[PDB]
């Protein structure tokens, strides 16, 4: 319902081009200083060596997803894969692997490691463990069902960025209510309860183990629709 | 809501419903052979940089097949590494707009090339990745108008309108 | 807020606009400026300022503070 | 625009019909107004019942913030040493010296200029030359701190002189 | 020498940032290889050489004309014999501290 | 810490209320006004004493 | 511009009357009348205390000249007045009265209630009252009577603890306020507490610089908040606001600059003022631990409130009513004059910010430079705290490092805390991890590698 | 010779100091002699606030600036005892062994966080 | 940029850019080496004399 | 994902997406046999009271295997 | 258009709670269905006042809470007024509202005793 054509001195659309830097607009024209224009104009980018480097560096084509159904590798001989983390698990592993370098790197590079500890201790206790450390502790990276032992083989992350798989009794599994585990883990569920589905959390009753699955995790129907898992 | 994985197959006679006109070739070498496709790929290098460095899950679709027998999409997109074929559940693909696709990346992307049809973003929620076709492309009118691709068979209000939201 | 009728008999200043505001402003500025100049002269008649830079008060001058002689 | 909105309705200032007798037992306890009269004071924290209950709840909740302050103070005190601050050591006759001079002057204990035989003691605000209280203790503490700093500087100078003399002797001792 | 400017500080910071980004890409992707290590070492060496170059370029281009002009002005004021005697290793620094500069108004 | 007592709205309400200092001071002032002006001054002062 | 004790009382009374009338902007509304009455009562109590102090001073000296009194305040230090059955020192009672009168005006604990309730005044009225004048009365009064406040034991113990507690309380309150007016008032209270603590430090230059910078920045922030409320139809709470950055770009940018300057954030005039305030603390206080804790807590709290306000008003979800945005979202309004605020207001804000920046730069040049260009402060008590500003040791450096590390930790927490689930919550964690790794690599490479 | 002494080593009378409008803070310190020439040059050579805050060598007022800088460094080191403070911070063991300052060393606690 | 003491506090005093005059190459020979050694000794003695003065220069003003 | 690096060893997602593939994942610290899970002596009650059929049988077989290994090592003592 | 005299009159905490739940200090005058509807509407408004508008919102959590509140309200409405379950549900909703009692609640100008109310004196034709 614009009436811009009626008046001549009215602001034109061509004038409103500096607002593209803050307001997202569909492409109307590519700038001379645009990165795409720079790439498509310089004959240096037309060399075969640059194209070969572009095709043979960065992310590889093999790891890119190609199907709506995927099958990970087999942990054991007779187990059945059920659930697997896709991106959240990788990011958690990368975050836990930061301590594999930063902790030694700071130890060899900080003049006051005592000050670093006196700072980070409350950060872990009050801000970090309830955010990342305990979330990764309760994170279930991969979960399969071993039929021979009628158990669940679950591989999860460990503090220094490690992987560890354990077998837990299926009869020890109980459905954990979010309301039943709300208040006692309030800050844990408040700051970092976003990545896991509070409507689906399990518990191994043998050692009081809490198993949490990512809200974006990949679940296999064949494993879910098994006699072991009802 | 739930990411339940179910095995699918191919109809073995999938209908080719869309093929990029400019990006015609066997793969990366064929695109390098064509000068115009080479310039398009040079422009799409910013798309590759956005996907890799800026962590933007997205694909530049250059061809497509449809397997209504298996209810699957058999797209064939192009990237800095070459041509990649993607099989997608027909229930896992939804429409999306240019503003939504752009704002899906928290970091600011580079200047867009003109070879992208901004109004036809396609999000694979199961893979959670956006896809943009080529502006210069040929779309099969009969292939798109098959009874399987009807909005009555595909368009669900909850998935279409509220599944992908950024706050 | 949307303007509403006010009693013409009421001596209110609610959003009162005068068309001849220019002449009234000029008249209320000029004589006020003259009065301000006169008051400024009267106030500057009796003033105290710190001594100038580089000037030191010799204590023998009467300008220096005096003491009551018993 | 688009709708000829009428004048502002008179309901914007509704008239209050007093349904309860404003007893003289609450004189000026309610701010009277022909439109929307109010109570004299506002308690927006009506969730708290009473003043004693409110104080108890506030003291219970303030414990967490008090503990946080204590933790911050401990983290600072277990990771820092006392500093060297005080009055300007080079100036002993100013704020410090004037106090001792006035305490040694005691001009308020002299006789009247006209022989009236009435001294500063003959007043409600009477001079007192032997107070030794109030800011006098703080002045003494500041003087002690300045003396400690000056002694530290002098000891540093003496130790440096001793170090230089020992180095000269050892260089001379070797021969 | 002239003080280090915005260009030099920014060049140093950009080299450090590029190295940090490369190290992040390596560690995060676990892409640590012999070729990557050699490229990183070569980049570090080239960055050091370039950082030494801007200082050399600035110092030479600025000071050398200014130093030549100042020396020529002082040569006419003091003397080549005095300058050489100062350059001679037999001079005493104690007297050199007590020597007066004829171009010092004081 | 899995549960933070400072994360609940009750802690948030107490903090945003300025530790209820306003409530305490207002209750004390109201008690003073009720006891002094009406009870002590007007009633015991004017009605009774005067 | 008071020259005599009568002039100071006249000025205080005029300020009180002006505040009472200004707060009563909507005289037809009796709800604000309660706040106006509370403010008037507080001002009257302050005026009574000031009158009692002035009467005591006159009975002591019978001279109303402020300059002469300051030049003669050291005379009668050794004296006492027989009040009831107690005999307190002459300086003690007058100093206590002056300090109480200042605390009533310059909002302190127990007397800061009227400051938050004073938000019922219009936007410019609140901007004027909160930034200075009513808020700057106490600091100016204390600075004018600097020699009198120098030799008071009651002031010595009262000023540091009261200032630190008030600053901490104001900061914590501003950290929890959703109303823009309430958040701004609590931040102003925190700034007044910090200014009082600086006055307790004994260095006047830091007090003057903090006053100027805080006043300018608070005025800018108050103007931005008033503009936002005007766009929100007199709604001051940020809980029902959001997406206003696209509506008001100028307001968003000005608010960002003002919050960066005012919140004591690092690398600014606020950071310099905070460092100067932390430098001059004396360690002879009996309640030193609590004072230090309160000072640190009040220093750290500004950034959280500023960031929360900025994000909620400008870059949060559309928590505002659909009417506020959609009514101006009509295509018809699109023209060369489209603006959510007034061009005159925006230009005034820009000019005021530029002038304030220039004046603060000039003040820092005159005071904070190597050559002290300040005139005589008329103070005979000069502390050695300037030595630390000229040449401190590594202990103060490590203390400042600890403070900056707490600030950086708070910034990181506010940067990556996922208070709500989101499509990029995992992506936010990945971004935070990448930032930490890159920061570690840059710290390693820039100091050791190159 | 003295750090507070001016290049010409002359004492300024109270009348001259008041005529120089020297700050009372500077008058409190012992570096008045050097600050007198620097103040005289600055008053005789006007520089803007941006100029003075931006000039590194203080422009024309250079020798007086250096003398005042030395005097102020001495004054601020003595009043803060920063010399012995930094000495003890460099090595708590060496300072305790050398007996540089008994009072400073007797309460010298570096702190666990600051490298124990 | 002009006040990096804040960066020198929290992040420490990092590595500065290479700042050197590189003007001693005006001459050549063992005389240049002797001059460089004399300059190093002069810098060390200047540090020592500064320490001695800052330690003994406390009693200059009384 | 990797620069100046070869992805020859990486498993293709095309191979991964196929159900029934011969892909096997070997993970560190992966306990594929609960031999020591149900091993416990000096129980306050009987092993049958404390443990169920599955755990009891697994522990019994583990003990038998350990005894067999020890006896096999005893032939050269 | 409710008279926002919640903090303008010297009403007790019980009075404030009654005004919040049913809008009247004497909710016993309200009927069963009327009281149930008023409680449901007040609970929805208070939930939106903390989960749809506030510090940080979550649309999915708000929807889930709304569904739970709707189920509880349907159960209460289909129950008898003289039922222990209905009274228990009413108490639960009142306690949920009381836990959400925000002293600095946003008062819309459309309220009779609002903050912006009483700003101007409207002159009648008289
Ligand atoms: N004169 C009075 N005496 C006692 N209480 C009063 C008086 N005026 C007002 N109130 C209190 O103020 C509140 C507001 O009453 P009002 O709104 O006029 O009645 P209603 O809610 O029936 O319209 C009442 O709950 C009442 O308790």
């Amino acid at each position: 319902g614009d009436i811009r054509h009626k008046f001549s001195n009215e602001i034109t659309d061509d004038d409103y081009d500096y607002q593209r830097a803050m307001h997202v607009k569909p492409p109307k024209e590519e700038s001379l200083f645009q990165l795409t224009n720079i790439l498509s104009s310089v004959p240096v980018f037309k060399t075969r060596f640059f194209l070969d480097f572009i095709a043979r560096n960065l992310d590889t084509n093999s790891a890119v997803s190609t199907s709506d159904f995927v099958a990970p590798p087999r942990v054991h001989e007779n187990s059945f894969f059920v659930y697997h983390s896709r991106e959240l698990g990788n990011v958690i592993r990368k975050y836990r692997s930061l301590e594999s370098i930063v902790l030694p790197g700071a130890l060899l590079t900080f003049t006051y490691p005592l000050f670093a500890a006196f700072v980070a201790i409350p950060s872990y206790y009050f801000m970090f463990n309830a955010k990342i450390y305990e979330m990764s502790r309760r994170f279930v990276v991969r979960m399969d069902v071993l039929p021979h032992l009628e158990m669940i083989s679950v591989q999860r992350i460990g503090a220094f960025g490690i992987l560890y798989t354990k077998l837990h009794r299926i009869q020890d599994l109980e459905y954990v209510p979010f309301d039943q585990v709300k208040e006692q883990e309030n800050y844990l569920w408040a700051i970092g309860g976003h990545g896991v589905d509070n409507q689906l959390i399990f518990k191994d009753r043998s050692t009081g183990e809490f198993f949490y699955f990512e809200r974006q995790g990949v679940w296999d129907a064949k494993g879910l629709n098994h006699p072991l898992l009802n | 809501y739930y990411n339940i994985m179910r095995q699918v197959s191919l109809d073995s006679n999938p209908i080719v419903l869309y093929q990029s006109s400019t990006f015609t070739g066997n793969g990366l070498q064929e695109f390098y052979e064509n000068a115009d496709a080479l310039t398009k790929y040079l422009k799409l290098v910013p798309f590759f940089l956005e996907k890799n460095l800026y962590d933007h899950p997205k694909q530049f679709v250059i061809k497509m097949e449809f397997h209504p027998q298996n209810k699957v999409l058999s797209l064939d997109c192009l990237t800095h590494q070459g041509v990649l074929k993607k099989t997608v559940n027909l229930e896992n693909l939804i429409p999306v707009p240019y503003e939504d696709y752009v704002q899906f990346c928290r970091r600011k992307l580079f200047n867009a090339p003109l070879f992208l049809d901004t109004e036809m973003i396609y999000f694979n929620t199961f893979q959670n990745e956006f896809y943009v076709f080529d502006k210069n492309a040929k779309w099969n009118e009969e292939g798109i108008n098959h009874p399987e691709l009807d909005i009555s068979k595909l368009y669900n209000e909850k998935a279409w309108f509220d599944s992908l939201r950024i706050i | 807020f949307q303007k509403y009728p006010i009693p013409r008999y009421l001596h209110v200043g609610q959003w009162i606009v005068n068309k001849n505001w220019k002449w009234n402003t000029f008249h209320m500025f000029f004589p006020t400026a003259i009065l301000c100049f006169m008051v400024w002269r009267n106030s500057m008649i009796s003033t105290a300022k710190p001594p100038n830079y580089g000037e030191y008060v010799d204590p023998q001058s009467p300008v220096a503070p005096k003491a009551i002689k018993y | 625009h688009g709708w000829d909105r009428p004048d502002v309705p008179l309901s914007f200032n509704p008239l209050y019909v007093h349904k309860r007798e404003l007893s003289i037992f609450d004189t000026n306890m309610w701010m009277y107004d022909q439109v929307y009269p109010e109570y004299v004071i506002s308690y927006n924290e009506i969730h708290l019942v009473d003043q004693w209950k409110g104080l108890k709840e506030s003291f219970s909740q303030s414990a967490y913030w008090w503990a946080m302050m204590a933790m911050v103070f401990g983290f600072y005190f277990i990771n820092t040493t006392p500093r060297q601050l005080g009055i300007d050591t080079n100036d002993l006759k100013g704020f410090l010296g004037e106090y001792y001079g006035q305490y040694k002057k005691r001009s308020g204990i002299r006789s009247n200029f006209l022989g009236l035989d009435v001294t500063g003691e003959n007043s409600i605000i009477q001079p007192n030359y032997d107070r030794k209280n109030g800011i006098r203790d703080v002045i003494d503490s500041l003087n002690a701190d300045a003396g400690k700093r000056k002694l530290i500087n002098l000891e540093a100078k003496n130790f440096i002189e001793r170090v230089e003399k020992e180095c000269e002797q050892r260089i001379l001792k070797k021969g | 020498p002239l003080p280090l400017g915005i260009l030099t500080y920014g060049l140093k910071y950009a080299f450090a940032g590029v190295d940090a980004a490369l190290l992040t890409y390596f560690w995060r992707n676990w892409n640590f290889n012999v070729r990557t290590i050699g490229l990183l070492g070569g980049l570090v060496g080239i960055q050091m050489a370039t950082l030494h170059i801007p200082n050399l370029v600035n110092e030479v281009v600025i000071q050398t004309p200014r130093r030549r002009a100042l020396a020529k002005k002082y040569i006419s004021a003091y003397g080549p014999q005095f300058f050489h005697d100062i350059v001679n290793p037999k001079y005493d620094i104690e007297h050199l501290r007590h020597l007066q500069n004829k171009l010092n108004p004081y | 810490m899995l549960k933070n007592k400072l994360i609940k709205f009750k802690f948030f309400r107490f903090v945003q209320s300025g530790f209820y200092v306003d409530f305490i001071f207002k209750k004390f002032s109201e008690m003073f006004i009720r006891n002094i002006f009406i009870y002590s001054s007007i009633f015991f002062g004017e009605k009774f004493m005067i | 511009s008071s020259g005599n004790f009568i002039v100071l009382f006249l000025g205080w009374e005029l300020i009180g009357l002006t505040s009472f009338f200004l707060i009563n902007f909507w005289s037809t509304r009796v709800g604000t009348l309660k706040a106006a009455f509370k403010a008037f009562s507080f001002n009257k109590l302050s005026d009574l205390f000031l009158f009692f102090a002035i009467l005591i001073i006159f009975s002591t000296t019978y001279n109303l000249d402020i300059l002469s009194f300051n030049n003669q305040i050291y005379l009668y230090e050794s004296y006492n007045i027989d009040m009831f059955y107690w005999s307190i020192n002459l300086i003690e009672i007058i100093s206590f009265f002056f300090i109480s009168c200042a605390f009533i005006k310059s909002a302190q604990f127990g007397a800061h209630i009227w400051l938050p309730d004073s938000m019922e005044a219009p936007v410019p009225a609140s901007a004027l009252i909160h930034s200075a004048t009513l808020v700057s009365a106490g600091i100016y009064l204390l600075l004018r009577l600097s020699p009198l406040f120098e030799l008071s034991k009651y002031a010595y113990f009262i000023l540091p603890l009261i200032g630190s507690v008030t600053a901490f309380y104001g900061g914590l309150v501003s950290a929890f306020q959703s109303d823009t007016k309430k958040t701004l008032a609590y931040s102003t209270i925190s700034h007044c507490g910090f200014l009082m603590v600086s006055y307790s430090t004994g260095v006047l230059e830091f007090v003057i610089l903090y006053l100027y910078v805080h006043g300018f920045f608070k005025a800018a922030t108050f103007l931005c908040v008033g503009n936002v409320n005007r766009f929100n139809r007199n709604i001051q709470d940020f809980k029902r606001m959001g997406g206003f950055y696209k509506y008001l770009p100028f307001e968003c940018l000005a608010s960002f600059v003002c919050m960066i300057n005012l919140s004591g954030l690092p690398l600014t005039l606020g950071f310099y003022i905070k460092h100067l305030l932390f430098i001059g603390l004396v360690e002879s206080y009996t309640l030193y631990p609590l004072i230090f804790s309160s000072l640190i807590l009040g220093a750290i709290a500004g950034v959280f409130y500023s960031y929360r306000l900025f994000y909620s008003i400008f870059f949060d979800t559309k928590k505002g009513k659909k009417a506020i945005y959609l009514q101006a979202s009509r295509i018809i309004l699109n023209s060369k004059f489209y603006s959510n605020t007034s061009l005159a207001s925006n230009l005034s804000i820009t000019f005021l910010v530029l002038i304030s920046y220039t004046v603060i730069l000039y003040l820092y040049c005159t005071t904070l430079n190597n050559y002290y260009s300040l005139s005589d402060l008329k103070s005979i008590y000069i502390n050695n705290a300037y030595s630390y500003f000229y040449k401190p040791d590594y202990n103060f450096l490590n203390a400042v490092s600890i403070l900056n590390w707490f600030v950086i930790i708070l910034l990181i927490s506010v940067i990556y805390l996922n208070w709500r689930w989101s499509y990029y919550y995992t992506k936010s964690i990945d971004s935070l991890s990448k930032f930490i790794l890159f920061s570690f690599f840059f710290f390693i490479f820039s100091k050791y590698i190159l | 010779g003295a750090w507070n002494e001016n290049q010409q080593h002359y004492k300024y009378s109270k009348e001259e100091i008041e005529a120089y409008q020297v700050p009372m803070r500077i008058k409190a310190g012992p570096c008045v002699d050097t600050y007198i020439p620097l103040k005289k040059c600055f008053q005789e050579n006007p520089t803007s606030f941006a100029a003075k805050m931006l000039d590194g060598r203080k422009g024309k007022c250079a020798k007086e600036f250096k003398y005042y800088n030395t005097c102020l460094n001495h004054w601020q080191t003595y009043e803060n005892n920063s010399h012995v403070t930094n000495a003890y911070w460099a090595d708590t063991s060496k300072a305790n062994a050398d007996g540089i300052s008994n009072t400073y060393g007797g309460s010298f606690r570096k702190g666990l966080a600051w490298l124990n | 940029y002009l006040e990096p003491s804040y960066f020198h506090e929290t992040f420490g005093h990092m590595s500065q850019p290479p700042k050197y005059d590189l003007i001693d190459s005006n001459i050549n020979g063992v005389e240049k080496k002797l001059n460089k050694q004399i300059l190093h000794r002069e810098h060390n003695e200047h540090k020592l004399d500064g320490f001695v003065s800052m330690f003994k220069g406390s009693d200059v003003a009384k | 994902s990797g620069l100046l690096r070869n992805f020859e060893k990486l498993v293709c997602q095309s191979q991964l997406s196929k159900a029934g593939h011969k892909l096997l994942l070997r993970s560190p610290n992966s306990t594929l046999h609960p031999t020591a899970f149900y091993y416990k002596r000096n129980s306050s009650q009987r092993l049958a009271n404390e443990m169920d059929v599955f755990q009891l049988g697994l522990a019994a077989a583990a003990l038998t295997r350990q005894a067999n290994n020890y006896a096999q090592l005893l032939d050269q003592v | 258009m409710s008279k926002a005299y919640y903090f303008v009159k010297n009403f007790s905490w019980a009075e404030v709670s009654n005004l919040l739940c049913y809008g009247t200090k004497y909710p016993t005058v309200l009927n069963h269905q009327q009281k149930v509807t008023r409680l449901y509407r007040a609970t929805l408004r208070r939930v939106y006042a903390h989960q749809v508008e506030g510090y940080k919102t979550d649309f999915k959590q708000y929807n889930e809470n709304i569904t739970d509140i709707g189920k509880d309200f349907n159960k209460m409405l289909a129950l008898k007024p003289e039922s222990l379950e209905l009274q228990a549900y009413f108490k639960k909703y009142e306690d949920l509202q009381e836990e959400l009692f925000d002293p600095a609640m946003i008062i819309d100008e459309s309220r009779p005793y609002a903050a912006s109310s009483g700003r101007y004196y409207i002159f009648d034709d008289y």
